[PDB]
RNA sequence: GGAUGCGAUCAUACCAGCACUAAGGCAUCGGAUCCCGUCAGAACUCCGAAGUUAAGCGUGCUUGGGCGAGAGUAGUACAAGGAUGGGUGACCUCUUGGGAAGUCCUCGUGUUGCAUUCCC
RNA sequence: GCUCAACGAGAACAGAAAUCUCGUGUGGAACAAAAGGGUAAAAGCUCGUUUGAUUCUGAUUUCCAGUACGAAUACGAACCG
RNA sequence: AGCUGGAGCCCAUUACGAGUUCUAUCAGGUAAAGCCAAUGAUUAGAGGCAUUGGGGACGCAACGUCCUCGACCUAUUCUCAAACUUUAAAUAGGUAGGAUGGCGCGGCUGCUUCGGUGAGCCGUGCCAUGGAAUCGGGUGCUCCAAGUGGGCCAUUUUUGGU
RNA sequence: AAAAGACUUCA
RNA sequence: UCCGUGAUAGUUUAAUGGUCAGAAUGGGCGCUUGUCGCGUGCCAGAUCGGGGUUCAAUUCCCCGUCGCGGAGCCA
């Protein structure tokens, strides 16, 4: 698409907007739907979960956030079908991006004299994506848990702030299967 | 299942419920207004308490001078028109007659010359007197102000024939005659201001007459007797009576008033640990069981 | 568990609270507001006022204004009134007519009991009887000093209302 | 550019009052006096709008300089700029709350004066000072049933 | 060209130098500004006190 | 302990659902001549004879909820000062300091002044 | 004196909104206006009575030179409500 | 106006003062935390529940039944806030730690008290190193005048702007 | 008196 | 682009002061008419989308989309 370097907004530098009543004009956010693939189960089918953790706290654009997630997906597609493991987005794009807009061609632009000044027109929305955020959360069963090491894999490329992939545990996998049991 | 109410403080729970520590105790249990109450609290002056509905009613009413202080009020007298009949009265006790007296009897004990402090020159225990207008001990009414409390300002009420004999009593509450029950109402004469009617003492006389079940205790007359009573100089009684009996009261209180949890709490948690393994059904309130393993706990394990 | 279980009715039997009868079509829609007087001769006693608020279908622009009036009655006199509108009604019928409360309303026309159409201005083809019916210790709540909530065993429901009124006149 | 200045600006917590304590103010403030000279904790009641003094004047204990009707006067002082004055408000009894600043110190005034007249009684030597923290003392255990165990840091692990 | 509009910096350094200072402490401090009430007890009060002051050092 | 009037501290005092209350008192409750009041004596105001503890009121209970309190809650997060410390910077370590909150888990669930009265 | 925003359940006509009723209801409303606070037997909403939205001349708080001016605060001295 | 100097003016380790700490006590809504706490944003299901949001099937009908899709509701779940916050730091900030004080004695008032009751202010008497720490190669005070009235930079914090 | 215009092919 | 300015029936454009919207023409329907037309009687709105204020907004604000004009140096 047309030029935007994702450095603009990459700094945690400006206050955080999330206030639509004044952030007036903000527009269409951009993944389609969150959460891909099943969603009738949790962890109960899925003992084992893989996450994709923040290294360094950057605002991750929601154009980022989109080809990060449809790559994902399309690998789980193209190498364990269409009802795979299940795919969760679990950081929305709560920052409105402001930004320099209308650029004129005088032999000045940035209009009213060199200013330019707030009063900026809306971009784009970013997500806040601090360190150690679950940006994906890739729920797995353990036996395929290398599919899913590799969607998030290609992903990971595809967004200015760095993360790591770890196999995460919630109360284990190992905790889970005594406390349920011993209740019901 | 539905329900609203219940529901709807229960989820936005602490959001309601604060709302009882908007507002205080005393509001609470309907005692106190504080819009009411902040007037008169900041010269201090004394609290001439009268009820005479919804507080107590249709048995007594109780006139009682009240002075504040920050750690919680002192009566500086208090006489109640159960306590009338110790000096002869056995025509009702809710009626004007009873409260004139009551107002003359607190009066007179309020002083009783005690301690220091004094003012009976002048004429604190004013006379045996056909009224018409406010007698005080000169110039300047204080140190009682008629607190209807919650009751509204009616003329023609019980508060008002409390404040009569207050003023044939000694005592100087500040006044206007123009929501007073008047003169006449403890029967006595009247015919003027924007009141009407000149009896009250004499109400009741009209009523009964006309037959109809009331009162026992006589006849029309009977009232002037026990109003000119009050008046009498022999004050300072109120019964010695026999006291208390051992711990506090009756083996019916100690029966109703205290606890049992702590050690008992934790029976009626066994029984139902047993009853949840033995049965399946409810855990208690509202979902759950299928073994269950204790408390409220079980819930969140118990989801996946 | 109900507190039932004692002997029953001093105080738990019901009574009218108030008879609220009042008329619904609005104002410029039926008249000025001279159907005061068929209102006047029927109870026996004054109607007052009734204003509107919120959204109104219907001219009433203004909202606050007279637009209806209604006549709160009690003692016997209301239940002279409903011994006519129980006649009527079908009887041993319909749970819908009762709430929760444990109050009923019924419509039917003005002109039931001996009375002129010509002598009021107006004959006015009904309007909705509303009765309000509790248990004698409703009087807690009702009255303003020792205002308290209302308790399960103080509740009247739709079908101890109904139980109540089926002894008496239908 | 000359000055203006928004009279309250960031006075929302300020002229608020937490959740809990919203409501009318219990009549004990009302009824609580004070003689001239006494020192006193200013802190508004927000049910009371009228006789308010400024919102940076909160947290400062003054001394009573008269009483009147309804309101009273403290006496408390400003801050910043150059030979800070004290300055006289006009600030409700509702506004007003005492200070245990003042009345925790005076107890131990008296305290000390008790000291005075003991040690005259010895004779003389009085010293009625408040003592600064002093060095430990030694201390003792027993090595007989705490023979050592050993115990470590513990590995990292990432949990996330 | 723009200017500075405002500063708070610098005006601290300069008032701890000379400045703040204290209230001056004194007995009988300003009642200057009091309640009319007082001000005139104290008036005719006085008048008599030194009268009496006299008396009790005899 | 209870009750009543006046409260103080101000959720351990509050919410939900139950349960119990001797004594005496409050209440509910019966009446509408009178002052007073409304659309309606329901409210309000007055009379207080005849009732009823059902509710109010009080107290107790229920893995409750909230509130209060504690924690290896957590020494975490964050943060002043120092570095010719590491790091491209973003930041991150350490030294000299200070140190939360929630999640979550555990324990608690009104106290008490004045006056008068009541247990038996 | 009264209690609201709102919702539920009822009530000829009347529907999603008419008017009427009850319950629940911390303020989620309303208080002229911008916005933000505050506020519940009120400051809201309704009724009743009203005219202090008055007379005098200072002090005090803000802006601040610790100035004027405006506006505010709380008193006094008057006279009223 | 302030900073700066001069001319001094008054005392002098008496005295009080302090870009300070402690102690003890106030005030604060930033960092942060929180969101199944209120407000605002926001993701995902799941499970309920209709005398009236819409479909279909079973029905002559029903105050009928079953699927379905919506609303809502409940317990969850996820992630955020300068103009949100119950909550909530640190570093900063205010006040107090006494002879410019306390106590006893007894005087006056038009105030205040229905009452010498109280309040304030006067005369007279009693109590020292003694009111945490530390320092004051001294401090306090007044008059008058110059210059300045364009600032610039670094670490740290921070707003706009790639 | 002024309101009066159009109107297919073989024909 | 910056500062302005509109939008209302099929089309073209009036109006309000806050409770309320028109006309003309086209079209659709009879009648005129040998038959159409002129003529003659009949009829018909998302007041741009969008929130807010407000009892009540087409009307009074704010934002945005579109369509326009008019300015934008030493060039």
């Amino acid at each position: 698409m047309g030029r935007r370097p994702a450095r603009c907004y990459r700094q945690i530098k400006n206050k955080p907007y999330p206030k639509s009543r004044y952030c007036r004009g903000v527009p269409d956010p951009k993944i389609r739907i969150y959460d891909v693939g099943m969603k009738k189960k949790g962890v109960d089918e899925f003992p084992y979960c893989v996450h994709l953790v923040s290294w360094e706290k950057e605002n991750v654009s929601s154009e980022a956030l989109e080809a990060a997630r449809i790559a994902c997906n399309k690998y789980m597609t193209k190498n364990a079908g269409k009802d795979a493991f299940h795919l969760r987005v679990r950081v929305h794009p709560f920052h409105v991006l402001r930004i320099n807009k209308m650029l004129s061609c005088a032999g000045a632009d940035r209009l009213q004299t060199g200013m330019r000044g707030a009063f900026g027109k809306p971009q784009g929305t970013c997500a806040r994506v601090d360190i150690g955020q679950v940006l994906l959360s890739v729920r797995c069963k353990e036996s395929n848990a290398k599919h899913a090491e590799e969607a998030l894999r290609r992903a990971k490329f595809k967004f200015p702030g760095r993360q790591k992939i770890i196999h995460s545990r919630k109360w284990g996998f190992t905790k889970f299967t005594r406390e349920e049991y011993v209740k019901l | 299942m539905s329900l609203q109410g219940g529901f709807v403080k229960t989820q936005k729970t602490h959001a309601y419920f604060k709302r009882f520590q908007v507002k205080f105790k005393r509001r609470r249990q309907g005692k106190t207004d504080y819009r009411a109450r902040i007037r008169l609290t900041n010269q201090d002056k004394n609290k001439y308490n009268t009820p005479k509905y919804r507080f107590v009613t249709n048995k007594d009413i109780t006139a009682q001078i009240v002075y504040a202080t920050i750690a919680g009020d002192i009566v500086m007298a208090a006489a109640y028109s159960h306590e009338l009949p110790r000096y002869g009265l056995e025509v009702g006790l809710t009626n004007y007659a009873a409260a004139y007296c009551t107002g003359l009897l607190l009066a007179r004990r309020v002083l009783t010359l005690r301690g220091l402090d004094q003012e009976y020159e002048g004429n604190v225990e004013a006379t045996g007197e056909d009224y018409y207008v406010e007698p005080a001990d000169e110039r300047r009414p204080f140190r009682a102000l008629l607190d209807v409390g919650l009751i509204r300002t009616t003329t023609g009420n019980r508060v008002f024939g409390a404040l009569k004999g207050a003023l044939d009593g000694g005592l100087d509450i500040p006044h206007s005659d123009k929501r007073f029950a008047g003169f006449k109402k403890d029967e006595k004469q009247l015919d003027s201001d924007i009141h009407r009617k000149y009896i009250y003492g004499g109400h009741v006389a009209d009523y009964m007459r006309s037959m109809a079940e009331e009162e026992p205790e006589k006849f029309q007359a009977h009232f002037s007797e026990y109003l000119k009573k009050g008046i009498d100089a022999d004050g300072m009684e109120s019964l010695y009576k026999k006291v208390h009996a051992a711990i506090r009261a009756d083996p019916t209180m100690a029966k109703s008033t205290k606890k049992e949890p702590a050690t008992h709490k934790r029976y009626n948690l066994k029984k139902l640990t047993y009853e949840q393994r033995k049965a399946s059904l409810v855990e208690r309130l509202n979902a759950l069981n299928s073994s269950a393993g204790a408390d409220d706990d079980d819930e969140e394990e118990d989801d996946e | 568990m109900s507190t039932e279980k004692k002997q029953l009715n001093p105080m738990r039997d019901i009574k009218v609270q108030k008879l609220v009868l009042n008329i619904s079509v609005g104002e410029s829609g039926d008249r000025l507001t001279r159907a005061s007087k068929v209102l006047e001769q029927l109870s026996g006693q004054s109607p007052v006022f009734s204003k509107a608020r919120y959204t109104v279908r219907s001219f009433g622009i203004r909202r606050n204004e007279k637009i209806a009036c209604y006549v709160t009655i009690r003692g016997e006199k209301a239940m002279q009134l409903l011994e006519s509108g129980l006649k009527v009604k079908e009887y041993e019928l319909l749970r819908r007519n009762f709430s929760d409360t444990g109050c009923f309303g019924f419509g039917i026309q003005e002109h039931i009991d001996l009375g002129m159409k010509y002598d009021p201005s107006t004959g006015i083809y009904g309007m909705d009887f509303f009765v309000v019916l509790e248990r004698a210790g409703y009087r807690v709540s009702r009255r303003r000093r020792c205002k308290a909530r209302v308790g399960i065993h103080q509740r009247v429901t739709k079908e101890d209302a109904m139980k109540w009124f089926q002894v008496k006149y239908e | 550019m000359p000055a203006g200045h928004g009279l309250r600006s960031r006075t929302r917590d300020l002229f608020a009052r937490p959740f809990r304590k919203k409501g009318y103010i219990p009549l004990t403030t009302y009824l609580r006096t004070y003689k001239v000279g006494e020192h006193v904790d200013v802190k508004v009641n927000g049910a009371v709008h009228k006789g308010m003094p400024h919102k940076f004047y909160h947290g400062r204990t003054g001394r009573v300089w008269n009483v009147t009707k309804r309101a009273i006067g403290v006496e408390i002082n400003k801050q910043v700029g150059n030979r800070i004055i004290k300055k006289r408000i006009h600030v409700r009894v509702e506004h007003v709350q005492p200070s245990r600043c003042n009345e925790e110190f005076l107890q131990r005034k008296l305290n000390n004066d008790k000291l005075k007249a003991e040690a005259k009684v010895r004779g003389e030597v009085i010293s009625t000072k408040r003592q600064p923290a002093g060095p430990k003392p030694g201390f003792m255990v027993e090595g007989t049933t705490i023979e050592t165990v050993t115990p470590i840091p513990y590995d990292v692990v990432n949990d996330l | 060209a723009k200017s500075k509009n405002h500063t708070a910096h610098n005006q601290s350094y300069k008032a701890h130098k000379n400045g703040i200072k204290k209230p001056k402490r004194h007995r009988q401090t300003s009642t200057k500004g009091m309640d009319p009430k007082f001000l005139r007890n104290q008036r005719y009060s006085r008048k008599h006190n030194k009268k009496s002051g006299e008396a009790e050092s005899e």
